[PDB]
RNA sequence: GAUUAAGUUAUUAAGGGCGCACGGUGGAUGCCUUGGCACUAGAAGCCAAUGAAGGACGUUACUAACGACGAUAUGCUUUGGG
RNA sequence: ACCGAUAGUGAACCAGUACCGUGAGGGAAAGGUGAAAAGCACCCCGGAAGGGGAGUGAAAUAGAACCUGAAACCGUGUGCU
RNA sequence: GACAAUGGUAGGAGAGCGUUCUAAGGGCGUUGAAGCAUGAUCGUAAGGACAUGUGGAGCGCUUAGAAGUGAGAAUGCCGGUGUGAGUAGCGAAAGACGGGUGAGAAUCCCGUCCACCGAUUGACUAAGGUUUCCAGAGGAAGGCUCGUCCGCUCUGGGUUAGU
RNA sequence: AUGAUGAGGUUAAUAGGUUCGAGGUGGAAGCAUGGUGACAUGUGGAGCUGACGAAUACUAAUCGAUCGAAGACUUAAU
């Protein structure tokens, strides 16, 4: 049936890769992967590679008719936050936040 | 007009340009210093189509000082690329002698990008 | 600013090396407390 | 200056409703298969 | 004409709220024990110029680290066990 | 009729160690796949990371950052509004 | 069956709930323990069951014993994760283009031009550092961006004295 | 500031260029002459000229996409 696949503990802030997902989400495929290749966003070539991954598993594993997919779902949900800091005046340093994402896409088609 | 950066850099910087789209013809580079430097290579040209030597030591005032440009084997110069087969090529042309075409953003600063060839 | 620590091979040797502390009562009660301790590192 | 009470799930997300990216303007592209930007070139 | 007039109501959700469903992060909770903790009974209570305590440096086919061992180096002889 | 991983030694993990100080000195955090490594051949997207199949397994919705997996917190879908 | 009494701080008094361990008794449990999750369940309270899901071992009940027996506040200690907020900052400074490389280039290599220091941003060395030097690979992390590059990572290799 | 506002987007003067101008500068270069020369004079109100005025489609405003009506009920009056 519709498939997925999913990009686990990529180094981009879910806040981030949350607005390209944004525009993605429920797309026809092609349209999709247009608006992925067009934005000017980071997150774009990664959430790029991630819909493509998920068609392609959905066409070997599921012999899917590739051109009638929709975008089903997508999303991203927090990954394991690596801590780092920065020094700063008067010898106090301050804590810093690098974020990751487990991005999550789901292309579809009749249901039933 | 418009800026990058300081008078004096925003002078070497269109010079540099200038110069170096008569050598390689056609170059890429922001929106906005091609837009700027449309201005500047036309004029060349213009200095160029007219002949006199006023007009080409104006034109060697402001284009950068050296090429090979060498083509099939040694010579021109640019000024003298300028004043040569390029100024040869546009004698019957209105103006105009520059396009822009626009690339889309650029990878690292998101700048938007454009080739400015010249025809 | 010049800070304070200006490093010296050849004074931090004295006054932290082994001979220097064992040269006293002191350093051997030093060494003592370190070996006692179980340091990895006793003197310089 | 430094806030009196931190923002709510609520109001911090009240706030953001303005906050994204919108859909590029884009268009079927050369006879190429391709998709590109409006106004901006074919590419081979 | 839903035309005219007066009056009364609805749909909208950019976004938000409550309820629910499916996830993510995180490492509480349960279960567990390699380690501790306080005592019992009995041995034991010193080692060193015949160079100790503790080290340093070396030794493995490949060897960074701990342990073992020491230029006879990841061990030798010897007697008993197995 | 002591502790059960913030507990019990500082140290259940090669702790007086990372680290900190000129120095005396101070002094951590960090236990758990499974019965068995059987630790995912192979095909697919990807430079890789990662992932979907196919498989091992009672269980991987046990996959190594691995028992259970609470709350804060972050997200997708929505019934009423 | 009557009839009275039953606001309450410091405080006194009384009856009880629950947690851990022990003892004896009696039971449940891979036909699935504890823990966790949800529920519209029960008792006057603390609280007790029941069902379904998860989980994959251990648990209750009764009587009594003993306690490291109950948390929301100590600018308490530790851990995690929010708010602030896509906010501040990104550490003095001149770069532009062409040609390479590459999965990907404002940032790597090569080239041309331009620019900056020039009693120095050049040259040699003392302290101190102690492999950062070299070459070929690499890109998770460190680099305040990017990275094909690096004082970063892997592999191998480099310091030669009678004066 | 950004957005918003306005001028335009080929059947087009919206910006750049091109050609004229306005205003600003004050006499370009090359040459000729006069000087021993520094310099002076002529060619010649010369040359140069951001934003200001016009003319001209020579370059660029390409192809294209999205958004946007079918008009509730009651009562009175035609
Ligand atoms: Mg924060
Ligand atoms: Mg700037
Ligand atoms: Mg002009
Ligand atoms: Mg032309
Ligand atoms: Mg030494
Ligand atoms: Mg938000
Ligand atoms: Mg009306
Ligand atoms: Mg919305
Ligand atoms: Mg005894
Ligand atoms: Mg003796
Ligand atoms: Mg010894
Ligand atoms: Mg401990
Ligand atoms: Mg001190
Ligand atoms: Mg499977
Ligand atoms: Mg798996
Ligand atoms: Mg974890
Ligand atoms: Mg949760
Ligand atoms: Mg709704
Ligand atoms: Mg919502
Ligand atoms: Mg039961
Ligand atoms: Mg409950
Ligand atoms: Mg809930
Ligand atoms: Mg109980
Ligand atoms: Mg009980
Ligand atoms: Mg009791
Ligand atoms: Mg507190
Ligand atoms: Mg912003
Ligand atoms: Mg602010
Ligand atoms: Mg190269
Ligand atoms: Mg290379
Ligand atoms: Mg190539
Ligand atoms: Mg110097
Ligand atoms: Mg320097
Ligand atoms: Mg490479
Ligand atoms: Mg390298
Ligand atoms: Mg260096
Ligand atoms: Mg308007
Ligand atoms: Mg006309
Ligand atoms: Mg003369
Ligand atoms: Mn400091
Ligand atoms: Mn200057
Ligand atoms: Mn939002
Ligand atoms: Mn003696
Ligand atoms: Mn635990
Ligand atoms: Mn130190
Ligand atoms: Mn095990
Ligand atoms: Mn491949
Ligand atoms: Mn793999
Ligand atoms: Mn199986
Ligand atoms: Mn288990
Ligand atoms: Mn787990
Ligand atoms: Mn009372
Ligand atoms: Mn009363
Ligand atoms: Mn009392
Ligand atoms: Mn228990
Ligand atoms: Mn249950
Ligand atoms: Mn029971
Ligand atoms: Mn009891
Ligand atoms: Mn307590
Ligand atoms: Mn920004
Ligand atoms: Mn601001
Ligand atoms: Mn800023
Ligand atoms: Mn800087
Ligand atoms: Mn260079
Ligand atoms: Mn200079
Ligand atoms: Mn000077
Ligand atoms: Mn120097
Ligand atoms: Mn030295
Ligand atoms: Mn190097
Ligand atoms: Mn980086
Ligand atoms: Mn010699
Ligand atoms: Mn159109
Ligand atoms: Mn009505």
């Amino acid at each position: 049936m519709e498939a997925k696949a999913v990009a686990r503990t990529i180094r981009i802030a879910p806040r981030k890769v949350r607005l390209v997902l944004d525009l993605i989400r429920g797309k026809n495929a092609a349209e999709a992967i247009a608006i992925l290749k067009l934005t000017n966003k980071a997150s774009s070539p990664v959430i790029e590679k991630v819909l493509m991954s998920a068609l392609a598993n959905a066409e070997h594993n599921y012999d899917m008719n590739t051109d009638e997919l929709v975008v089903k779902e997508a999303y991203a949900n927090e990954g394991p936050t690596l801590k780092r800091f920065r020094p700063r005046a008067q010898g106090r340093a301050s804590a810093i936040n690098k974020r990751t994402s487990h991005i999550t896409i789901v292309v579809s088609d009749g249901k039933e | 007009r418009k800026l990058g950066r300081t008078s004096d850099q925003r002078k070497a910087m269109l010079r540099d340009l200038a110069t170096s789209l008569i050598i390689s013809e056609r170059i890429e580079t922001t929106e906005a210093r091609a837009k700027e430097v449309r201005s500047v290579v036309e004029k060349l040209i213009t200095l160029g189509k007219k002949g006199d030597l006023a007009s080409r030591r104006n034109a060697a005032k402001t284009l950068r000082n050296v090429e090979i440009l060498n083509e099939d084997e040694t010579t021109q110069t640019a000024l003298q690329k300028l004043f040569g087969e390029i100024a040869e090529r546009y004698t019957e042309r209105q103006g105009g002698y520059t396009r822009i075409l626009k690339q889309g953003p650029r990878r690292g600063d998101g700048a938007e990008s454009v080739i400015i060839e010249l025809v | 600013v010049k800070r304070t620590y200006q490093p010296n091979k050849r004074k931090h040797s004295k006054v932290h090396g082994f001979r220097k502390r064992m040269s006293t009562k002191n350093g051997r009660k030093v060494l003592a407390r370190r070996r006692r301790k179980g340091r990895k590192v006793l003197s310089a | 200056a430094v806030p009196k009470r931190r923002t709510s799930k609520t109001r911090k997300n009240k706030r953001r409703t303005h906050f994204k990216i919108s859909v590029p303007g884009m268009t079927e592209c050369p006879n190429c298969g391709r998709e590109y930007k409006l106004s901006h070139r074919v590419c081979k």
